[PDB]
């Protein structure tokens, strides 16, 4: 998920501009739901995932808000001590404590029912048990028992009218999430929200801790500790699930890292490029970042240095010259199925080869499979989410930095060979593989483009529509599931706020019993594909002015 | 009036709710959601509570068991029970709104029932505040804030120690899965904090 917030000093013909592209995969009917609420202290417009009571994306005419996944480390595993005799007990603070348990019956359409037990300790629900060690793992979340309060903080924030009121709500959102703020005066802000544990000294958050007592968290860290910025010196706020601040530790996921190779750089480059940006220019960053190869920038210097003393008739040198001539922006050919330049295909084969010779070689099986992905892997339906730099690729970047990298190289990944020789060997592999499929004339290589699929199954793999309801877009776009833009104090209007969004396929997922599809079932699908957008209405006169229907209810509690 | 809920849809079908109190405001929201996205919402309710095998069968038993083992329902009910009446209205308003529309659908299924209920062979049930809360808990708290690989990390670390010896195994672990990397591009500039 990405976000860019532009303040007074960076905005052109407005005081503040907010562009959000939450990334949750592509689904039919739409992941989010458009809604405006006017009454009981609320006056909002926007869209939100699964029609939650609180709007994750929108504005109230005074302030605007948005979000991106935080990825802080808020979950730790406790290795619970069991006794072989006295079962359903665990040792805690020198006493054998009894576990909470619950039985569950799974009813099955056309099969027998199934029952099982769920166990819980002071630390959390039991994940797995090792009856050979006599160890049970309990998953401990810092937000345990604040789930409901997080929902309500997301609802109450819609009523804030300033930063002061807004942060009182940010302090109650307990999940690891980045929150963003903009207002009619041009003020902009950011908060890395969430509940984080106050760990015992010498607790390594990447690995399990004994749950017998000494390793128990001291409590939770105060909100004064949560990374935050208000009216930053740069004039803008950018995030693409990158680190909030210097020395902030990421999630413990082996596959997740915050290193020198980060896709947020692609946003920063574009925002620093122009002294001021207009709303069209801010919107336009979606199109560029949607199409940008994420590896070009990181390894082009490395490939250039390695092929500098090679001959023009040398195919490994040719491949590097192709990439040098390229801007990294993927464009479809007229055929709607292949890309204009072979760059991504080259980087994909090269990177796979490089990983196999370096990172993969240094790790024991089967842990080696965790580092072999190049990050181009997809299927026929295309990627299921956003494109990122793979973990293996982030680790190889630090290695190619040599001594400029802050990460101590305990094992030399190049295994005593000069870098240039491993790079040229991978380039030979690349050429051998690609030339075999497409021929020798690099100029006529017609490489396959990634596509986009609006899936009928929700993110859990559960049908939320009929299979036939699946939609296909020819061009894969590395962008939000939805995109929304809020412009405060346009110089261009009489209106103090202007907002736009796109909720594809459409607002409604309704299909009548006869097979008659709603009028708003898919009227936003083409708009999505060509980077279009629809106006969001807040005031009564705009809403009235654009009404298509009215329904009045008389209900009493 | 206080009993009145006005629902205006725009040129894209986006609903706008005009109401005087909290219960009436969330009732309006609940109602349009049941109009627009009932099958989706229904499937989202079964996904977040682990009740898919009931209507879909054998293939979802493992899924259903995995969902149920990852939460404590009773802990969620206790947080609901502790809400203030204004907070409670949001959740109750919403569930009531939805129910209002589920009653008409279930009353006149020859024209109001979403085609997929017929396809899948089942029908919509009424909602309670717990169901609304579970939609958020299951797709926001478990989707984006429940990430750990600690047991797996330990497995990896153990294999690095068996390969490079104990101190070496540990330094390689720090090269692959570092805690922090001071060169990581950050949202907040270093001058700020
Ligand atoms: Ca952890």
């Amino acid at each position: 998920s990405n976000m860019w917030v532009i303040g007074k000093s960076k905005a052109q013909d407005a005081k503040a501009i907010m562009v959000n592209g939450p990334q949750f995969g592509w689904y039919a009917p739409a992941y989010t739901y458009g809604i405006g609420l006017h009454g009981a202290g609320y006056d909002v417009t926007g869209n939100t995932p699964f029609a939650y009571p609180g709007l994750v994306f929108g504005h109230n005419g005074v302030i605007s808000w948005g979000s991106t996944a935080g990825f802080g480390d808020d979950v730790d595993i406790f290795a619970e001590r069991l006794s072989a005799e006295k079962p359903g007990y665990y040792l805690h603070n020198g006493k054998w404590v009894k576990m909470l348990s619950r039985e569950e019956t799974i009813t099955v359409k056309n099969g027998q029912a199934e029952t099982f037990t769920v166990w819980r300790t002071v630390h959390g629900n039991i994940l797995q048990t090792d009856q050979t060690t006599q160890t049970a793992y309990a998953k401990s979340r810092a937000w345990d028992g604040k789930e409901v309060a997080s929902l309500l903080a997301w609802t109450h924030q819609m009523k804030a009218k300033n930063w002061q009121e807004w942060t009182q709500q940010a302090a109650k959102q307990a999940l690891t999430i980045n929150w963003y703020y903009a207002d009619v005066n041009g003020n902009i802000g950011y908060v890395h929200t969430g509940a984080y544990p106050d760990r015992q000294s010498g607790h390594d958050p990447r690995l399990p801790v004994p749950g017998t007592g000494k390793w128990d968290w001291k409590g939770l860290l105060p909100f004064e500790m949560n990374p935050k910025v208000y009216n930053p010196q740069s004039g803008y706020i950018a995030n693409w699930n990158n680190s909030p601040q210097k020395d902030y530790p990421a999630s413990d996921l082996f596959a997740f890292l915050w290193g020198g190779a980060d896709r947020v750089t692609e946003i920063d480059r574009l925002l620093e490029q122009k002294p001021r940006l207009t709303a069209d220019q801010a919107w336009d960053v979606i199109r560029q970042t949607s199409r940008q190869d994420l590896n070009l920038r990181l390894f082009l210097p490395t490939l250039q240095a390695a092929t500098s003393g090679l001959t023009q008739s040398d195919p490994r040198r040719q491949l590097v010259e192709t990439l040098t001539r390229w801007d990294g922006i993927n464009l479809l050919n007229d055929d709607g199925k292949t890309w204009q330049q072979p760059g991504s295909a080259i980087l994909n084969v090269w990177l796979t080869s490089m990983l196999k010779r370096t990172v993969v070689a240094a790790v024991p099986m089967p842990f080696d499979k965790w580092y072999s992905a190049s990050g181009y892997e997809t299927t026929q339906d295309g990627p299921t989410g956003s494109l990122n730099i793979s973990v293996g690729a982030k680790i190889l970047y630090e290695a190619v930095q040599g001594d400029k990298s802050p990460i101590p190289q305990a094992v030399d990944l190049f295994a005593g060979k000069p870098q240039q020789e491993v790079v040229l060997a991978a380039l030979e592999d690349t050429w051998e593989t690609l030339s075999k499929r497409y021929g020798n004339n690099v100029s006529n290589w017609k490489t396959p483009a990634m596509a986009l699929t609006f899936r009928a199954n929700n993110f859990f793999g559960v049908p939320q529509a009929a299979a036939e309801e699946t939609r296909h877009q020819a061009e894969y776009q590395n962008r939000g599931t939805e995109n929304d833009m809020i412009v405060f104090s346009p110089t261009t209007s009489d209106r103090p706020v202007l907002a736009w969004d796109v909720v594809a396929p459409g607002q409604s997922g309704f299909i009548a019993p006869d097979g008659t599809v709603d009028k708003h079932y898919e009227d936003q699908l083409k708009m999505y594909e060509n980077f279009g957008r629809k106006s969001l209405w807040l005031t009564k006169q705009d809403v009235e002015a654009h009404k298509e229907s009215q329904e009045v209810l008389h209900v009493q509690r | 009036s206080s009993s009145e809920i006005k629902i205006v849809r725009d040129e894209y079908g986006m609903p706008h709710i005009y109401a005087n109190d909290t219960w009436h405001l969330f009732y309006g929201y609940g109602y349009v959601v049941a109009q627009d996205r009932l099958f989706q919402m229904e499937m989202a309710r079964r996904s977040t509570q682990g009740t898919v095998a009931e209507v879909l069968g054998k293939d979802f038993v493992k899924f259903d068991k995995d969902i149920r083992r990852n939460y404590w329902p009773d802990a969620i009910r206790a947080q609901i029970a502790a809400l203030s009446p204004e907070d409670m209205s949001i959740l109750q308003g919403y569930a009531d709104g939805m129910n209002a529309w589920i009653d008409k659908v279930n009353t006149n299924p020859e024209t109001l029932l979403p085609k997929q209920f017929n396809t899948f062979g089942f029908t919509p049930k009424r909602w309670e505040p717990f169901d609304v809360a579970m939609i958020f808990v299951g797709t926001m708290a478990n989707r984006f804030s429940d990430s750990t690989s600690e047991i797996d990390n330990l497995a990896l670390l153990t294999a690095l120690k068996d390969k490079y010896g104990v101190s070496q195994g540990m330094a390689v672990f720090n090269q692959l899965k570092w805690l922090v990397n001071p060169s990581a591009p950050t949202t907040i500039a270093v001058q700020e904090s």
